[PDB]
């Protein structure tokens, strides 16, 4: 829902890192849950125990990438001068994105982990700084 | 809101039953005709039925003397008349045709009334000029306003279509 | 085609009188006057209540004695 | 109030009599074709033509008459054009 | 009132995953129009109570329409039926 | 925008009209003078020269059309800035009336290398 | 013959399109719509209209549900079954079935259960509210189906209906 | 047969034109019903059982796409009771009335409605009346318009370009290759509607003049891709560049008249300032060219024309209004200073 | 789009069956017949984009009539006004 976004800019801003992640972990611990839906019924009849689709821990990988998804935020935002900055939000990307780099393992699919993943979160925080709208009205 | 009191109430409704009711129910409105119809105008052109509760009792009297008036010169062939049309069934004007006559050889005669056959129940009438016209209805809050309009001068595109390039 | 109507009436004698009551039922109510005398009943019965207006000066016609010749005549039927 | 205790004695009669009937005084101690399938569906195209066909004795204490009169006839026109092409091809039936 | 919410359940008779599926094709296009009645009487109830008078042809040429729609489909399935037998809609071989 | 369900009204009297001579109108049947060509080019002429009368009325297709489409075109435009101007006309705060200064008040940033 | 007699029935008349949601082995299911059309039939006489509901016994009831019921028959040949005796079919028959007097359970049993489900109350004669009496003309709800204006209507529908024959007229 | 082969096929037209002419919710109801009723025995023609199994898979699909609308109905009957086709007055209405509605126009969602239906079918003669279905629920977005959720509509759109840019990478059947990329152009002029409803229509049109042309060019022997391999030295070589002429305009290149439209979707979309949404789709619209190519490369290379059998008899097809086809969607892109003004 | 033929050439295809107060065929209204007639009055020549600011009103009260929702509030609390002090007395009113 948008009450755990709205949740999530106002509050913490780098501190409070215990309930940090615990509102960042919720959007990473839910995502994994759309996909285990098409995982059973686009995928064809599984074992005795639906959900028990075909490789299973989707919900085992989403809920800690996204654990540590505002986790790397408040540590780093903590320490480093207490901003929240683009190259202070970047770090989250990298290291969060090698735990499907360690699952389903490396050199091929890890080795783009940390690339793709680091650029596209910096650029969040920079979408709030300039007053960017993605869904804008007259 | 408001509601009027306890007072203006309990007055003589007319307790009769249903079938001595419907027995006369010709002779009766086809000669009172004063308070019906400003009764009429006082519920469907002016509504609110609280604004209007007088001429409800009105009317209601002018039936209380009209039985009385029946009562105490021709009842006899009255109450013979609807005695057959009590025993029922769909209440058919038919049934008790022959009974009829006896009725309604004095109502023109003792009392002197009319045998109102079809010319009843139609042709909508004026009434007279009682009370005022209940202008400024019910609310009628606003209209409200509109938005204004252009007339202007039809003239061509300033320098034609302006869209990117395009000259004309 | 004379003989049409006289080989096929002895040939199916089912149809043929059907097309005779398609016939002569599209076309008479067309026709005789006693049509339109259904309309003026059709509408001349009350079902619901007349009410009456206000008066203000005019009085174009019908004052409010409903037993006086002020309003139309249906009373024709009751002639009829 | 008796619609509804009307038939409810009629129904508690027949499984009543079942009893006596089959129990207790007892005690015992498809190939398909389709010269029948296509006149079923005929028959409900002209069971929901004679629905709208239906209201018709309301639909004459009306107001100006020939709007019903000409369009009631039309659905009849409807009714009997849809025999004739399929008079054409009726099978064995 | 009470007498919407139910009924408004009865409108979710139409469970696609019971409106498909399984096999014995005929439960699923009962279903269908098993649809239909949820339909004309939810739009009945409130056509009938606030007195419009002129909205009851709409629930009537509503079932004009819901069998006509059901007369349809209900043909398809003898053209499955007719070379196969049976309907069992785990028949497929035209794939996306 | 009133009076609907019309290809022009006849409030469009007030028009030049966008008369003929124009490139555009030229164009609008130069493609259709293409066009016959490709329609020998297909059922194998083999001419692409071919008889007139098929190499003639795409010609008279296209300049009449064109002709008939440009008569709203440029009224649409027109009756777009017919509304316009009264509205600009109307609502004087929501035009304001700016005051134009010199560059003697202008102190831009000022950014040399 | 209780105040609630009208609600009591709707409540019956859910449970009947639940005893074909799943696999009634389709014989049944013409049995489960019987039973549930004709209480249906019963809401609908209620609230003045009497003419409207009656019609779906002809038209559907005794109309598509019978060619219905022509069907599986000429289709279907194998061996059928009594439903419930099965373990496909009972998997979820009372998984929606608890719900069912779930909803009744706390919409007005408590005093405020609690904000936006507690909105309508059960009863007690707001059910009907449609005080004070008519005419005499009709229902009404009689004066219905009316050749007045709606015409559009008529020829569009039935010129609907002529080309349905003739699909069906072609391939069966 | 003959006479109401014309008869079955004038009712389609005449379904979409009530769902044009109407003020009221039940003849539109009753308008796309009936068309629904009407695409039947076109599918059927040679009662081959693997178009039957592809009508009846297209006929319960649209059967909930009607019977879902008439469930969004009769809630504004409940609430204000108006039937004149304006706002809904519900958003939990009009929620149901989109996504039920975006069935027919078939989106992202609803993934094989569109190609397992038109595989399949051996009428691939047309077949191009399923343009007619894309024509039909726009005339009714015109005006469900200024009461939408305005996240969902825009989420169907984003969604709907990204799955068909994907799907003819896998492909050689080159009617799938046509199912695909009509999810792509559904999901355009749906994107702009919140925007000027008006100059949506202008990418509709575009759409059918392109598509109009394909298949008429499909329609000398060819429905598998290596069969379009065996025709510019077989049947004709002029057909080679005119296949070229089409493939690479619907792609969008701006000296072509096919990416006209994307031209101005810009010019409306942003002075809005919605930047980030644009840029995702124009740089999606990359790859609605590399199905293009990859498949030119095939008829214009003569690639290895074997099986000899020599067509030396004439050709007489029914090229109908054909020729005049392509040159509106070539050379119509300077030819264009206000197609926003006639339209709209 | 919605071409409107029916506006040039001026015959109705329905445009009758709409609203709750058009035609009534007998002259008998509906519940909430007294409200569209001042609803409709509100915005007419309003281009229905600040009618959901300006008039606001009118449509409340019409929108509450169709369901007579806060009175089926009003009068539900009042079994919580009594009726919860059934065995403390007031009987209130005597009959009759
Ligand atoms: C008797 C009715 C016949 C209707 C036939 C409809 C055929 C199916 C049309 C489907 C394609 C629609 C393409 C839309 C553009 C058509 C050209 C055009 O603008 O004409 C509309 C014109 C212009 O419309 P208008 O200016 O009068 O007002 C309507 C405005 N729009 C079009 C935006 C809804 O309408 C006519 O008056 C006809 C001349
Ligand atoms: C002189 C014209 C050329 C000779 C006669 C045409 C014979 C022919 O049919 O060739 C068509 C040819 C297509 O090439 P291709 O199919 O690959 O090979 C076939 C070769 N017989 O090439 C074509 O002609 C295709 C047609 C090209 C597009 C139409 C242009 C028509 C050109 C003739 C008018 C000249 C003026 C047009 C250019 C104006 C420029 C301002």
């Amino acid at each position: 829902a948008k009450t755990v976004l709205r949740q999530y800019w106002d509050i913490p801003e780098g501190t409070e890192c215990h309930r940090k992640t615990y509102a960042t972990t919720s959007i990473g611990g839910a995502a994994g849950l759309v996909v285990s839906a098409y995982s059973v019924a686009l995928k064809t009849p599984t074992s005795f125990l639906e959900g028990v689709a075909r490789t299973g821990r989707y919900t085992f990988t989403a809920a800690a990438i996204g654990a540590i998804f505002g986790l790397t935020s408040c540590i780093s935002a903590q320490v480093r001068e207490k901003p929240d900055d683009p190259l202070n939000y970047l770090i989250g990307g990298c290291a969060g994105g090698l735990i499907l780099g360690a699952r389903t393992r490396s050199y091929g699919i890890g080795a783009a982990a940390c690339a793709y993943m680091g650029l596209t979160a910096a650029l969040v925080k920079m979408g709030q700084l300039e007053g960017w709208q993605v869904f804008a009205e007259p | 809101v408001e509601l009027p009191s306890l007072e203006d109430l309990k007055v003589q409704e007319v307790k009769v039953s249903s079938s001595v009711l419907k027995a006369a129910a010709h002779h009766y409105g086809a000669q009172c005709d004063k308070p019906n119809k400003e009764f009429m105008l006082c519920r469907w052109e002016e509504k609110d039925p609280r604004r209007c509760l007088e001429e409800g009792k009105l009317v209601n009297q002018c039936a209380l003397e009209f039985f009385r008036q029946i009562k105490r010169h021709c009842a006899e062939p009255f109450t013979e008349y609807w005695t057959c049309i009590d025993y029922s069934g769909l209440q058919l004007f038919r049934r008790c045709r022959k009974q009829q006559a006896q009725f309604d050889e004095c109502v023109l005669d003792k009392l002197g009334w009319v045998r109102p056959d079809l010319g009843d129940l139609s042709k909508v009438t004026k009434v007279k000029t009682d009370r005022p016209l209940p202008e400024n209805p019910y609310h009628s809050r606003a209209r409200p306003e509109p938005n204004p309009e252009v007339e202007g001068d039809l003239k061509p595109a300033r320098h034609g279509s302006r869209l990117f390039f395009w000259t004309m | 085609v004379a003989a049409f109507l006289k080989n096929v009436w002895a040939k199916e004698p089912v149809l043929v009188a059907s097309f005779a009551i398609a016939g002569l039922a599209v076309i008479l109510p067309t026709l005789s006057p006693y049509t339109k005398y259904s309309l003026m009943i059709n509408r001349a019965t009350p079902y619901n209540y007349p009410v009456p207006l206000r008066d203000d000066g005019n009085m174009p016609d019908v004052p409010s004695h409903p037993q006086d010749p002020q309003g139309p005549s249906l009373e024709w039927l009751k002639r009829l | 109030m008796n619609l509804m205790l009307a038939l409810l004695t009629n129904f508690t009669l027949a499984t009543l009599l079942v009893i006596i009937a089959f129990w207790l005084p007892q005690l015992n101690v498809l190939p398909f074709s389709m010269k029948f399938f296509l006149v079923a569906i005929t028959f409900l195209l002209f069971d929901l033509e004679i629905a709208l066909l239906l209201p018709l004795p309301w639909a004459s204490q009306t107001a100006n008459l020939n709007t019903m009169l000409t369009m009631a006839l039309f659905l009849i026109i409807l009714l009997a054009v849809s025999l004739a092409y399929e008079w054409t091809q009726k099978g064995l039936e | 009132s009470m007498v919407y919410m139910n009924i408004m359940m009865a409108f979710t008779v139409s469970l696609v995953g019971l409106l498909m599926y399984r096999s014995h094709l005929m439960s699923s296009l009962l279903c269908l129009e098993g649809m239909m009645l949820s339909l004309f009487v939810m739009a009945a109830l409130t056509i009938l109570n606030s007195h419009f008078t002129l909205a009851s042809m709409m629930p009537i040429i509503l079932l004009v329409f819901a069998a006509c729609e059901a007369a349809l489909g209900l043909s398809l399935l003898v053209m499955v039926s007719n070379t196969y037998g049976t309907d069992y809609v785990q028949n497929l071989n035209l794939l996306q | 925008g009133r009076a609907t369900f019309q290809f022009l009204p006849d409030e469009a009297r007030s028009l030049p009209p966008p008369k003929l001579t124009d490139p555009r109108l030229a164009f609008v049947g130069f493609l259709g003078y293409c066009s016959g060509l490709i329609d020998n080019a297909i059922r194998r002429r083999p001419v692409l020269l071919a008889g007139l009368h098929r190499q003639l009325l795409y010609i008279t297709s296209f300049v009449f059309v064109g002709y008939y489409l440009l008569k709203r075109q440029d009224y649409m435009y027109a009756v777009r800035d017919h509304d316009m101007f009264s509205y600009i006309k109307s609502h004087p705060e929501d035009f304001p009336e700016k005051d134009k200064k010199t560059y003697g008040e202008v102190f831009e940033e000022f950014h040399p290398v | 013959m209780m105040l609630y007699i009208v609600f009591i029935l709707s409540v019956i008349f859910v449970m009947g399109f639940v005893g074909f949601s799943s696999k009634p082995s389709p014989i049944y299911g013409g049995l489960g719509l019987i039973v549930s059309g004709g209480v249906g039939c019963g809401i609908v006489l209620n609230f003045g209209g009497s003419f409207l509901g009656l019609m779906v016994f002809l038209i559907y009831l005794g109309g598509m549900m019978v060619v219905f019921g022509y069907t599986t028959a000429m289709a279907t040949e194998q061996y059928p079954e009594i439903w419930l005796s099965n373990k496909a079919v009972l998997g979820a028959f009372v998984t929606g079935l608890l719900m069912e007097f779930f909803m009744v359970y706390y919409v007005l049993k408590d005093k405020e259960v609690e904000v936006v489900f507690e909105f309508n109350g059960l009863g007690d004669w707001v059910i009907y509210d449609t005080g004070d009496s008519g005419f005499f003309s009709e229902e009404a709800m009689g004066i219905a189906a009316l050749y007045s204006y709606g015409t559009w209507l008529v020829i569009v529908t039935g010129w609907s209906l002529l080309i349905g024959v003739v699909v069906i007229m072609e391939i069966t | 047969n003959p006479i109401i082969f014309i008869i079955i096929l004038l009712t389609i037209m005449l379904g979409t034109i009530i769902v044009m002419i109407s003020s009221h919710w039940l003849l539109v109801w009753i308008g796309f019903e009936m068309n629904m009723l009407a695409i039947i025995p076109i599918m059927m023609k040679n009662h081959n059982p693997r178009a039957t199994e592809a009508s009846t898979k297209y006929f319960l699909t649209q059967s909930t796409a009607s019977m879902l609308l008439m469930m969004a109905v009769i809630i504004n009957l409940m609430f204000s009771g108006q039937w004149t086709v304006m706002k809904l007055f519900n958003p939990m209405a009009s929620m149901l009335m989109t996504m039920a509605l975006a069935m027919k126009l078939g989106m992202a969602p609803f993934h094989f409605w569109v190609p397992e239906v038109t595989q399949g079918i051996p009428l691939s003669s047309g077949l191009i009346l399923l343009t007619w279905q894309k024509l039909a629920p726009m005339s009714v977005l015109y005006q469900i318009f200024p009461s939408i959720n305005l996240n969902l509509i825009l989420t169907l759109s984003v969604l709907s370009i990204l799955i068909g840019g994907w799907g003819g990478l896998n492909q050689t059947q080159l009617r799938k290759i046509m199912a695909y990329s009509s999810i792509a152009h559904m999901g355009w002029m749906t994107a702009v509607l919140p925007y000027n409803p008006t100059m949506t229509l202008l990418n509709l049109i575009i759409y059918i003049i392109m598509t109009s042309t394909m298949f008429t060019m499909f329609m000398a022997n060819s429905t598998t891709t290596t069969l379009s391999l065996s025709h510019t030295w077989n049947k004709t070589p002029i057909m080679t560049v005119l296949i070229l002429a089409t493939l690479l305009s619907m792609g969008g290149l701006p000296p072509l008249s096919g990416f006209m439209p994307k031209w101005m979707i810009i010019q409306e979309m942003t002075k809005n300032n919605s930047i980030i949404l644009p840029t995702f789709m124009a740089i999606t619209a990359l790859l609605n060219l590399y199905f293009y190519m990859r498949l030119t490369y095939s008829t214009t290379l003569t690639m290895f024309p074997s099986t000899n059998n020599m067509k030396m008899k004439w050709q007489f097809p029914l090229m109908k209004k054909m020729t005049f086809l392509p040159t509106m969607v070539v050379l119509s892109t300077m030819m264009l200073p206000l197609t926003p003004m006639l339209s709209v | 789009p919605f071409f409107d033929v029916q506006k040039r050439l001026g015959v109705d295809l329905d445009r009758w069956m709409t609203i709750q107060s058009a035609e009534q065929p007998h002259k008998i209204p509906s519940r909430c017949h007294a409200f569209e007639k001042e609803w409709i009055e509100c915005a007419h020549g309003i281009g229905s984009i600040r009618a959901e600011k300006e008039c606001k009103i009118e449509f409340e009260d019409f929108r509450e009539c169709l369901l007579r929702q806060k009175t089926m509030k009003r009068l539900h609390a009042i079994r919580r006004q009594r009726e919860k002090l059934i065995k403390e007395g007031k009987y209130t009113p005597p009959p009759h």
